[PDB]
């Protein structure tokens, strides 16, 4: 369905 | 549509979470992990350094507690 | 990064450990401790804080091995 | 000159 994506990177 | 789930803006979350500090940005790793569910979408690749949230699979009250935390450390 | 160890990555994969492997993060450190480290166990809060750039590059390789090997 | 970890039960 409904989705937010987020890479937290180093 | 996407972008706001229980009354937390999910892309300013996300934006917050760009300004913490390196280890601030640590605590945001482990209040995730350790108040994981199996509905929430969570990967940490370690070998890479990247940890990988889909912030709408969080549970309300989760992500009231990460947001208050970005506003309390940016 | 101190040595050949990224410590974000290594704090990154320090979270992903299980609780039962983390007492062996406790015990490595607590086992290597030197005056320079800064190494904090506050048993009855059951917290344990550590300044990554205060450990030397030794442990901070046997962490990072450890790490990767458990996760 | 920092980096801190808190690991916590």
């Amino acid at each position: 369905s409904r989705s937010f994506m987020v890479k937290i990177r180093t | 549509a996407s972008t706001v789930k229980g009354s937390v803006d999910l892309e300013k979350l996300a934006f917050g979470l760009t300004k913490l500090n390196e280890d601030d940005l640590v605590g945001v790793v482990q209040m995730v992990t350790d108040n994981k569910t199996p509905e929430m979408n969570v990967t940490n690749n370690v070998e890479e350094g990247e940890f990988i949230i889909d912030l709408y699979s969080l549970p309300e009250g989760l992500l009231k507690s990460l947001w208050d935390y970005v506003k309390k450390n940016t």
